[PDB]
DNA sequence: GGGAAGTAGTTACGCCTGGTCATTAC
DNA sequence: GTAATGAACTACTTCCC
RNA sequence: GACCAGGCG
């Protein structure tokens, strides 16, 4: 029923895995007409998914909050070179025969470093040493081993510019430039049997794949649009550039059907091919990066991905909660240290759920009765179906009288819960603990004095965060491994950390110095 | 590391991405952050113990 | 003999498990908190599940 | 009417106590969280038609093997991301 | 991670004194977070190297042949 | 987007809270109605201003003005009274 | 072809059933998921007898319910193409004829009903043929071979079997004692 | 199917109808007034309808043709009781489907054991 | 060859307040 | 009225006379 | 939703 992901391969799109994978081709550069629905054709269209409300997605029924979107495809007119594989591509040209297809190496020299890359294989820094001396070998020789025939330098300029040196005479040389069709042909004749010397795996990454010929287009959901106040719409920035690209492609075809000069389609070549390569990454080593129209750089693609707010380090790794409260922090001497004080406030929004059961029915079902204004009580009550249903004035005298075994009710805290307490920056592993609840009246965090070594806080402006946990493993976690008493010793130096601070010794050297006497009642008052 | 996600969140992720595709790497799910990433437990502490129960118990 | 981390995925399976229609092996006080009784119970030594060590 | 951020150090924390089930659900439980159609023959994800009520794999002709996984939301953005670009994730499932 | 957070956390409570003293009794080299993050780093020349020679049973215990 | 009818308590016909009187959270201060949303025909959309959902005072003042373009314009202020309790700096 | 099989499979006892011996919880549980949910590759479930052999509970994070690797018989009926249906017309139809062969009706198109031209015979309902004079009504006992075979889901009504019944040795009870005496006749001739 | 498989057998809709039965009477035990599902209900009435000839006899039957030549297989040997036939024309229609044919010989002993 | 010299990659964690956007020529 | 874009650091990689 | 500026520990 329940399966789990066990493993993850990586590899490069093929054009038939993009055009079976697609549910629809873009054409029309734009998005909306001027009722609001979606053009048919354009980049918003309902076959890629819908957002506002009141449509249908009519690829897979669903609506506006249910529907995951799907992908779609656009067809360039002419084939262009991916900015991610730009330098591999030049390393591959530079390392095998223009004519054959055929690798500059002879059988011997392969059988050696086939025997050799088969161990250490599961390695990175030994596989890519071995890699590069191949490369160094290949780049010298001028005649292919396997056929007859001479061979040109090439040189590579940044970003996606290839030149070839070619000999007009014995003194005179010119350079040629290498266009992106000659290239993906150069590619496509590399036999499989020797990829693995280049370092590429023939099943699910092909040399010819590099120079896309099919762009997919992300869905829907994946650049979602806002309608501001004052009517006007906003959209993201992938839908710009995707707009752009497909202007320019629509142009480019028209020309090149309707026939031109050659120096009008090599110059809408370099432009989609600009175009692209802003479209992948935005900061690309030598190019204009691609400006809004209020003057601040776009996001892309490449820029998603890192950064202190990128989809790794920003949302991944960590991310916002549902459970949690945050106030300021006060003093409070006469609870234990494993408590803590709560608002009654917090108390009353924060609900942990419980299972009623035959030991504790009659509780719950007191609780219930109060509704949820008075201190003991609950929100929410969940019927053994999965219908959650809200606790009102109108509906706690008839919902107190259908409980039975099975249902759930989404109480108040009371004293005895565990909650999670937790300062910020949390530098050690002990700046999260766990403590049990009390309820008190104002509407400040009450923390015990010995207690602050460990968190490192002090009563002039700090605040602290509190979470609740909700499953009962996670509860029975928390009680066990995370109390505060069992975090006495401290593990960088094996020495007590929780302790006495500031009067605790003072008070004890009063106490206990040379001359010290109390009378009856100093001394029944102090011990009561 | 052998895992691909987990340098990849490091630092430098778009070419370690690009690399990991070119060589046609796998990740195997085997450490702690991409597990995370992902959301199934973490073999690191309680997700390591696994326990049995005999089923015909009744109450004393 | 048993691990910390034994016995805390013990006492949560066992208190995740009387949640849901187990029946209690000891007597309790009412109004008592499921994890509470799983508590106890850990305490009074009748927990009948146990671990498998490589 | 925003929530608190559960940053990395504290995930670090919880690791360096050995939570693992209060990770997966503070991490996952408390945030976005959902049910996704897998095939199993080819990797791709699945798709799911409210039309029919009937459930295929659309690259690959597969309507027996497809199966479920649970998965935070930002992943499958995260793998619908690399899927923009050229770049193919394929899921190898198992089982438990 | 425990081993990790303990290196980590005293390090925000680093002091510096950095005398700069002309005596060559106190030879000047970097001390502190500096030299913390220098060999973590495995920086492949130190900012200032030296080095300590001792002396064999003869030439100890005197000035002239030191 | 109609709201319940206990917030529009104590707005006058024209639209506007009178002074001087109580407000809580999520409380209405100005009744403004905008032109329907196209996909809903012929259904005008709620977007009054209302109290901010944390906060509480007592309405002090009301202006009304034009701006500089023609469109009407008002502005509303709420005055709150506050004592010392644990937590102040 | 009623049939049983040997399979071995992971059964899932909720908390509820703790109390109960394994070995009828476990029974339960198999009953409720193959006794509805059927394999097209294995036929059609029909009744699940003792389980034998069960193992220890694995627990697993998340659910809580104890899991126990089980192996057990299943009495299976599976159709299998060009097989000889015995079974009864359970309703005809102007399309073709539902014949009744285990847990799913078969489906005997009007062009698979004889080598004789048929007519949908409105006035009982029944298929009639044309030259032969011979009838078919509900309830009719037939025999015949099958020529297709399908099937959908996990659902036994979503399925559907062809028979061809022009064959020699198929057809009603009483046109195959014809097709007898047809044959004893030219035997002694 | 669950994991897999672990052995095979093949029964007659003669034994079909015990089997069946049980499931029958146990149900009404239990007090049960659909004691059968659908076509449960339907398979025991199928099967009885044909099985005049006793299981156990069957089983006997399926034994005598094991013993009578090596060839044959318990699937066969439970599908000649399964249809009764009686002339050369039925078992030529019956072996048609599956690869092997009965020679007529063959076909005349399998009368003998066939009995009632 | 081993000296420039020119890329290329990083630079603590939360939280709060307010203010501005989100084309134009005909 | 709308279609149209306009400061520090450190370690590699490339030279190179 | 993204930017800018200023504060708190
Ligand atoms: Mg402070
Ligand atoms: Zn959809
Ligand atoms: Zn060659
Ligand atoms: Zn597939």
């Amino acid at each position: 029923m329940k399966k789990v992901i066990g493993s993850i391969e990586f590899g490069i799109l093929s054009p038939q895995e993009i055009r079976k994978m697609s549910a629809v081709e873009v054409t029309v550069p734009d998005t909306y007409d001027d009722d609001g629905y979606p053009i048919e054709g354009g980049v918003m269209d309902k076959r890629m998914g819908v957002i506002d409300p009141g449509l249908r997605c009519e690829t897979c029924g669903g609506r506006a909050g249910e529907c995951p979107g799907h992908f779609g495809h656009i067809e360039l007119a002419r084939p262009v070179i991916h900015v991610g594989f730009a330098k591999t591509i030049y390393r591959i040209l530079e390392s095998t025969c223009r004519e054959c297809g055929r690798i500059k190496l002879t059988d011997e020299e392969i059988e050696e470093y086939m025997k050799k890359i088969e161990l250490a294989r599961n390695r990175r820094s030994e596989f890519n040493e071995i890699i590069k001396e191949i490369h160094k070998k290949a780049k010298e020789r001028m005649v292919c081993p396997h056929c007859g025939a001479p061979q040109y330098p090439i040189k590579f300029e940044k970003p996606t510019i290839y030149w070839e040196i070619r000999k007009d005479e014995q003194g005179n040389e010119y350079r040629h430039r290498l266009m992106p069709t000659e290239v993906r042909d150069w590619l496509e004749k590399i036999p499989d049997k020797d990829l693995p010397l280049l370092g590429l795996d023939p099943e699910k990454s092909r040399p010819e794949w590099m120079v896309l010929t099919v762009l997919p287009v992300p869905p829907v959901t994946a650049r979602p649009s806002i309608t501001l106040e004052t009517g006007i719409r906003a959209e993201d920035d992938l839908t710009h550039k995707l707009v752009d690209i497909i202007r320019i492609n629509n142009r480019l075809k028209q020309n090149i059907e309707a026939g031109a000069p050659q120096l009008i389609i090599e110059d809408l070549w370099d432009l989609l091919q600009y175009h692209v390569t802003t479209y992948i990454n935005n900061e690309a080593p030598g190019v204009p990066p691609a400006k809004h129209k209020s003057g601040r750089p776009l996001k892309t693609l490449a820029q998603r991905l890192k950064g202190k707010e990128g989809r790794f380090r920003g949302n991944l790794s960590g991310k916002r909660v549902n459970f949690s409260a945050r106030t300021v922090i006060s003093p409070d001497p006469m609870i234990s240290i494993n408590e803590v004080g709560v608002p009654v406030e917090v108390a009353m929004e924060l609900t942990v759920p419980e299972k009623v059961t035959e030991f504790n029915i009659e509780r719950l079902r007191k609780m219930v009765l109060n509704g949820p204004d008075k201190y003991p009580g609950a929100n929410y009550v969940i019927d053994p179906e999965g219908r959650r249903r809200r606790i009102m004035d109108s509906n706690k005298e008839t919902l107190a009288n259908q409980l039975d075994i099975g249902w759930t009710v989404e109480r108040h805290l009371m004293d005895g819960d565990i909650v999670l307490f937790n300062r910020q920056p949390s530098l050690h592993r002990m700046s999260i603990m766990a403590h049990r609840v009390r309820v008190m009246p104002y509407r400040t965090f009450r923390l015990n004095l010995a207690v602050c070594p460990p968190y490192n806080a002090d009563f002039d402006g700090d605040e602290m965060n509190l979470h609740v946990p909700q499953t009962e493993e996670a509860q029975a976690e928390a009680r066990i491994l995370m109390e505060v008493q069992n975090h006495i010793i401290s593990p960088r130096y094996g020495g007590p950390i929780i302790g006495g601070i500031q009067d605790h010794i003072s008070g004890g050297y009063l106490l206990t110095r040379e001359g010290a006497y109390f009378t009856r009642d100093e001394v029944e008052q102090m011990l009561m | 590391k052998s895992s691909v996600l987990a340098r990849a969140a490091f630092e430098i992720t778009v070419q370690h991405l690009f690399e990991a595709a070119e060589k046609g790497e796998v990740d195997n799910l085997n450490g702690v952050i991409e597990n995370v990433l992902i959301g199934q437990p973490v073999p690191v502490g309680t997700g390591m113990v696994k326990l049995t129960m005999k089923l015909p118990l009744r109450p004393q | 003999k048993y691990t910390r981390f034994e016995k805390a995925r013990i006492i949560g399976a066992r208190a995740l498990q009387i949640s849901m229609g187990a029946p209690v092996l000891i007597d309790v006080p009412p109004g008592i908190t499921p994890l509470e009784a799983a508590i106890l119970e850990f305490e009074k030594g009748v927990i009948p599940i146990t671990v498998i060590r490589p | 009417e925003g929530g608190l951020r559960f940053g990395e150090m504290e995930r670090d924390v919880l690791v360096g106590h050995g939570a693992a089930m209060l990770l997966i659900e503070r991490l996952l439980e408390e945030s976005d969280k959902t049910e996704v159609w897998v095939c199993e023959n080819c990797g791709h994800i699945a798709l799911e038609d409210k039309r029919r009520r009937r459930v295929y794999c659309p690259v690959c002709g597969e309507e027996e093997r497809i199966s479920k996984v649970e998965m935070s939301y930002a992943f499958k953005l995260l793998l619908d991301e690399l899927k923009a670009m050229v770049i193919r994730p394929k899921l190898n499932l198992s089982e438990r | 991670t425990v081993a990790a957070q303990s290196i980590g956390e005293p390090s925000t409570q680093m002091t510096l004194n950095t005398f700069h003293y002309a005596g060559v009794a106190e030879i000047n080299v970097t001390l502190g977070l500096p030299r913390i993050i220098e060999i973590v780093d495995a920086r492949k020349n130190p900012s200032t190297p030296m080095m300590t020679v001792y002396l064999d049973e003869e030439h100890r215990y005197d000035r002239a042949k030191a | 987007g109609y709201r319940g009818e206990k917030y529009y308590r104590n707005l006058d016909e024209d639209g506007l809270i009178f002074p001087e009187s109580k407000v809580e959270g999520k409380d209405v201060l100005v009744g403004r109605t905008s032109p329907p949303r196209f996909l809903s025909l012929q259904e005008r959309r709620e977007t009054s201003v209302a109290v901010r959902p944390s906060e509480k005072g007592v309405v002090d003042k009301v202006i009304i003005t034009e701006t500089g373009d023609g469109t009407k314009l008002v502005k509303v202020t709420v005055r709150d009274l506050r004592i010392p309790e644990l937590g102040d700096k | 072809m009623y049939k049983i099989v040997t399979v071995k499979d992971v059964v899932r006892i909720p908390p509820t059933m703790f109390t109960m011996d394994p070995k009828e919880a476990a029974k339960i549980i198999l009953r409720e998921t193959y006794e509805g949910t059927y394999d097209k590759d294995e036929g059609v479930i029909l009744s699940i007898l003792e389980v034998k052999d069960i193992k220890d509970g694995i627990i697993i994070p998340g659910d809580g319910a104890t899991y126990h690797e089980v192996v057990f018989d299943v009495l299976v009926w599976e159709p299998k193409i060009h097989e000889v249906v015995e079974g009864y017309v359970a309703d005809v139809m102007p399309f073709g004829a539902f014949i009744r062969i285990g847990p799913i009706d078969g489906l005997v198109h009007i062009s698979q009903l004889m080598d004789d031209y048929v007519v949908y015979d409105e006035r009982n309902k029944q298929f009639v043929g044309k030259e032969k004079k011979y009838l078919l009504k509900i309830g009719d006992l037939v025999r015949a071979r099958i020529i297709n075979i399908s099937a959908k889901s996990k659902v036994i009504r979503e399925n559907r079997i062809g028979l061809t019944m022009r064959q020699p040795g198929l057809g009603k009870f009483e046109w195959i004692e014809k097709e007898k005496k047809k044959e004893k006749e030219e035997g002694k001739k | 199917i669950g994991r897999g498989k672990l052995g095979e057998k093949y029964i007659t809709i003669a034994e079909a109808k015990e089997l069946l039965l049980k499931r029958r009477e146990e149900e009404v035990k239990a007090g049960i007034e659909e004691p059968l599902y659908y076509e449960a209900r339907l398979a025991l009435e199928h099967a009885e309808r044909f099985a005049k000839l006793p299981a156990d006899k069957a089983k006997e039957a399926v034994e005598e043709l094991m013993n009578a030549f090596e060839w044959m297989s318990d699937r066969i040997a439970c599908k000649i009781v399964d249809i009764m036939p009686e002339d050369s024309m039925d078992l030529r229609v019956i072996f048609a489907k599956e690869e092997y044919q009965p020679t007529q010989e063959e076909m005349k002993q399998i009368l003998d054991i066939l009995d009632k």
